[PDB]
């Protein structure tokens, strides 16, 4: 509940930071390379301050991202487990098995 | 490996790969979303 709370009032830019630190310093490193000044300032202000954020979090920040990337078609497969998280918000847990075990077939 | 774990592990795999695959565009789609907002 807490981590919910503090989850919700991630701004987008926090949000961003977090999912930069779960992907690894190297990658981080590629997309900086292509962003503007002011904005490397705030997205690194943020990846310090965040370092160390819940994973349950960050893996919270993942989907939410995961979600973009398939809606926007900068990703096309795992539809599987894109189809699980969204069943899962729609349906709960144990309905949304029984049509994942439907879906899978 | 705990279903939660993997699962983790697979969206986090697609999100570097498209982060890699595309590093000016996505730098772009993050400034976009920040404006949004």
């Amino acid at each position: 509940p807490k981590q919910k709370a503090q989850l919700d009032e991630l701004s987008m830019s926090e949000k961003i930071a977090i999912l930069l630190i779960q992907v690894g310093e190297d990658t981080t490193g590629e997309i900086l390379r292509h962003l503007d000044i002011d904005s490397i300032t705030e997205i690194s202000k943020q990846i310090v301050q965040l370092n160390g954020t819940d994973k349950q979090i960050g893996a919270a920040v993942l989907e939410e991202f995961f979600a973009i990337f398939q809606s926007n078609q900068y990703i096309n497969t795992g539809g599987l487990e894109y189809a699980r998280e969204l069943l899962t918000r729609t349906l709960g847990s144990e309905e949304a098995k029984k049509v994942m075990d439907k879906l899978t077939k | 490996f705990s279903e939660e774990e993997v699962r983790y592990e697979i969206i986090l795999e697609k999100i570097r790969g498209t982060l890699k695959e595309r590093p000016d565009e996505i730098a772009m789609l993050f400034k976009l979303l920040i404006k949004d907002e």
